[PDB]
């Protein structure tokens, strides 16, 4: 027949390389496709819906309080709220969304995040505050002032009831921790005020998405799962 | 000739005669995808002008000095400044060496540009301090002129963009140096991108009567800076 | 690790593909066969399930509907590991079919049951195996009674033996390694935070529910 | 050697360039493995480095930047050399993820770690790794403080084991060679004229330094 | 299915043979390249960088001084300052070079060279030099007259402040030794002439190059590196 | 992969069989062939 020469490389099972198998079951058509709604080509698809971030986590939190940001009329205008990292691939009140939870299976993400806050108070509870971000490399802000000389945004909740705050970039190249972090804050600008006869206490929900800018490399396996 | 930028003008004669460091100019970068989403920042007002060091005495003595870029412009007026914060940064430099000396004045200085230039340990395993790795605006000294203190043979050093400083023909060297990077931006506090080399290869001679130290004096311009978001 | 730096470029878009996400051949199950000759049984059955393993179940069940062709490869060593030449019988059975229920019993003769006889000194053998379901997709969530025996969406199963007239005495045991092809996924699903109880059902403890994030001092201070 | 003569005609400049300069596959480490059941770990892991011999270190030390695939071939024998035949894996484990704890252990079942199961009887096993750094290049002259960990442009990690149920005793040493490709090299550096005193660190020592040219009587005769 | 035939060669692994191997990740696109100045794409343009001959090698001379020449007016006129061979690939004040070190790493080279002298006195300092090279097959010369009688140049150090002699073509072959030399030499046409004042010592610098003309071939292991 | 079947003549080492063998060198060029006088195509040209 036609000379040949066996190779290195022969005759073993490389578990990535792609290759064809003999059909064990010829002449068999399986059942024929139909339009299903909800296909996914992506996971990215699935990173760029917005998820409840758990922004209380806390021993003293135990059912869905644990998802919400407590606000009320005893705290002082000046004074901070919340404060919580923007690490999605870290453990920390990003590891309840869907960013968090797909880039434990992957090594290297980067891209802009999105953060939205929701106020769920009486319609006739006013009041404002500071929501800002401090890039990586500093510490969180010490007061509101220097929290105001940076990116942010001053959200009155009785004429807007939620905000959005893009993060410009953030990257996890990667047991030295590589990722630097950098934060969101809230701070109260105004203190929250209420009319007669309404409860004066509120919860903000905070949640957080990835924008189309967001990629991910380096396949691996969760660290929550144990097996 | 004089050269004015900014509110700095610095005497120099005009001579077409520089070196190209690899042969290419300073550049803006290239769009990237960060950068996309925040514009980064090419100051030229009062940003990017000379800066003159604290001149340097090289005597009959000397070993040679070495300075770390941007490390040297740290803590400088408005670009030590921007420095500071902005964990992203690129650059490229024009960097000038004068030596004022007279006719009756012998000897030679090696200049050179050295990427990702890593001083040693002399030893054991004693890792060089911040020291070695960021002089600051002073600079160092040489222990090993020799070997360059890498375990290098100064020979060779001559595939490093560089300029002879003969005392009996030219008192002056300029080396255009670009951004070299395996990556668009770093970080300009915690990697120093390359390294300026002075070495006396032929030592300094006079006869007595004459100055016992000759000064060299460095000038900085920096080249199509960029910065990044505010730390 | 190492290399500590700012990644300012995009990464590449097609690692994140359902395709690719689902590909990568790995074990799905391991099972053991010593022929004994009439203290041991002297074959293996193993029924098609992906779910056997928690983590590839948990990729599974971020979706409802799934639609795949399989790719099966089998490693089997014999206890030190080191092989002689003996023959072995894969034979699949599809869904619907009786299984073998002994060495020489007369299911290992049947043609409609596809086979593949290797010797086992041999490179592994790799099979093929389409899209088995009467629906459009696989669904390992289904509201209502499927009762009906064991997972759901049964694709076939494998039973192995060696292939000789008198019982070798021989201890076997070979690794399943399965690889999804062509895969497509419909309306995706929330990621389990809680410990699987038990297989073909999403039972949780009740009284020890896990938290999704991990606990901190206080609200005031991020790090 | 012989055949002096006189080259009056230009050389072939096809082996002078970079990529051919650093081709030819040769032997980038040698581990041992020992199965002993507990008395002996039973694998092996070797992280990926060029340096780890002083040829071709002295040979990448000559840029201060390359980019390039490999492409390794395990070369694999028992103590007096005779073969049987025995399944191994040799597993990759990619930069950042974590390496098998023992022979047993989980991380061997990872399907992210891509897998190969050769006899130890086949032809040696071969294997093509891509461009694996976060920046374009590999640079092993990083001025500023790295830290993270061990080499520096963390390529990977291999890990070796017998497939079986039980212990085999046998006692392997794998051979691992090495064929960069698709070189490319930035900013040339001088070759070392010291000897190197430790890997990872360019040291060298003080008191005896070595001259780069060897000694004459005088100056004025040249023989 | 096809008929085949094995062949000699078959289940062979040679070093050197170009084959394929299987890609062990695919689906991984590596990092984009970038522009990074200062490629290499031959080791010829290594050759080609003049670098500093050691010409001063001895077991009294340490530091630098080993790369100078010394020039003093204490020497009378017509009589030798310095000599060397020209090889590249031996062992000798080539070694310094960078032509030097890459022979190391070829059995056979051949070409042109170019070396280059550079005198680092005072200004006012002046005198002439005899630059000259004897072809291989003849012992170093004599005396100035017999160097004037061949490939020279006359270098007056007062005008021109470097000067370079190519040296036409050069070959090593190749525990015999095949590679019969050539010199190159320094003479004191005049004495070195000083001013009132001024040192009356200096140094001449030596370097050395390869012409476009070089060429290499052979590959093999340099024998400084000991492991 | 692609079928195959091994047939008679699998690893045997015929001597006269034209074949082709793995180069040991690659990349190696030899030394550029010249005009050297008095070439011989045949052993015929020796009997006449």
């Amino acid at each position: 027949g036609i000379p040949a020469e066996l190779r290195p490389g022969t005759n073993q099972f490389l578990t990535t390389d792609d290759d064809t198998a003999a059909p064990i079951l010829p002449g068999f058509t399986p059942t024929p496709t139909i339009h299903i709604p909800g296909e996914v080509h992506s996971l990215l698809e699935l990173c760029r819906v917005e998820t409840i971030l758990e922004v209380n986590n806390t021993t003293e939190a135990t059912g869905l309080t644990r998802l919400l940001i407590p606000v009320s009329s005893q705290n002082k205008a000046d004074e901070l709220c919340a404060a919580f990292m923007v690490d999605p691939g870290r453990i920390g009140p990003w590891q309840s969304t869907l960013v968090g939870q797909i880039c434990r299976y992957y090594t290297q993400w980067s891209g802009s995040l999105k953060v939205t806050f929701m106020f769920t108070g009486s319609f006739m509870a006013t009041g404002k505050m500071l929501v800002a971000y401090s890039p990586p490399g500093s510490a969180q802000p010490a007061n509101r002032e220097t929290a105001m000389l940076g990116t942010h945004v001053i959200w009155d909740f009785g004429l807007q009831s939620s905000v959005s705050l893009v993060i410009p970039w953030i990257s996890n190249t990667h047991n030295y921790d590589y990722y630097t972090a950098g934060v969101v804050t809230l701070w109260y600008q105004t203190n929250y005020v209420v009319p007669p006869e309404t409860p004066g206490e509120a919860y903000i929900i905070a949640m957080g998405a990835d924008l189309y800018k967001f990629t991910l490399k380096i396949c691996k396996d969760t660290d929550e799962v144990t097996q | 000739a004089q050269l004015t930028v900014g509110n700095s003008s610095i005497t120099t004669q005009e001579a077409a005669n520089i070196v190209l460091a690899y042969g290419e100019w300073p550049e803006y970068c290239p769009d990237t995808d960060a950068t996309a989403v925040d514009k980064p920042t090419r100051p030229d007002v009062s940003v990017n002008r000379f800066y003159t060091l604290d001149s340097k005495m090289w005597q009959e003595n000397s070993t040679g000095w070495y300075w770390k870029f941007p490390d040297v412009l740290n803590k400088t007026g408005v670009f030590g400044q921007n420095a500071q914060f902005h964990y992203l940064y690129r650059s490229g430099f024009c960097l000038h060496v004068q030596c004022n000396a007279s006719k009756f004045h012998q000897g030679a200085l090696l200049v050179a540009v050295i990427p990702e230039f890593v001083i040693a340990g002399r030893g054991e395993a004693p890792h060089p301090g911040f020291t070695t790795t960021f002089p600051g605006t002073t600079g160092a000294t040489f222990h090993d002129p020799y070997v360059l203190d890498s375990g290098v043979p100064l020979s060779q050093a001559l595939i490093y963009p560089h300029q002879w400083i003969n005392l009996r023909t030219n008192n002056c060297a300029t080396v255009i140096v670009p951004y070299i990077n395996a990556v668009p931006f770093d970080s300009a506090i915690n990697h120093s991108n390359f390294g300026l080399i002075v070495i006396p290869v032929s030592p300094l001679k006079y006869s007595s009567g004459a100055t016992t130290a000759i000064p060299i004096t460095i000038t900085i311009a920096p080249l199509n800076s960029e910065f990044g978001g505010l730390r | 690790m190492i290399e500590t730096r700012c990644v300012v470029n995009r990464n590449g878009v097609l690692e994140t593909t359902i395709n690719h996400f689902f590909s990568r051949s790995g074990l799905v199950g391991v099972v053991n066969l010593t022929d004994g000759g009439t203290d041991t049984t002297g074959y293996v059955t193993w029924d098609i399930d992906i779910m056997g393993f928690v983590q590839l179940r948990r990729k599974c069940e971020m979706f409802t509907y799934m639609r795949f062709n399989a790719e099966f490869t089998f490693v089997t060593t014999t206890k030190n590991g080191e092989a002689r030449p003996y023959m072995l019988q894969y034979m699949y059975v599809p869904p619907g079919a009786p299984k073998p229920t002994g060495r020489d019993a007369f299911q290992w003769q049947t043609a409609t049951n596809p086979s593949v006889f290797v010797k086992l000194t041999d490179p592994p053998a790799q099979v093929s195996v389409p899209f088995m379901s009467p629906a459009s997709a696989y669904q390992w969530f289904y509201d209502g009674y499927p009762t009906f025996g064991c997972p759901n969406n049964m694709m076939g199963t494998f039973a192995v033996r060696v292939v000789s007239r008198e019982a070798s005495q021989l201890k076997l045991q070979t690794r399943v390694y399965m690889k999804l092809k062509h895969v497509r996924a419909w309306v995706p699903r929330p990621i389990r935070s809680q410990p699987y109880l038990l297989k073909n059902f999403p039972n949780y403890d009740s009284s020890k529910i896990t938290n999704s994030a991990r606990d901190r001092s206080s609200i005031k201070q991020a790090n």
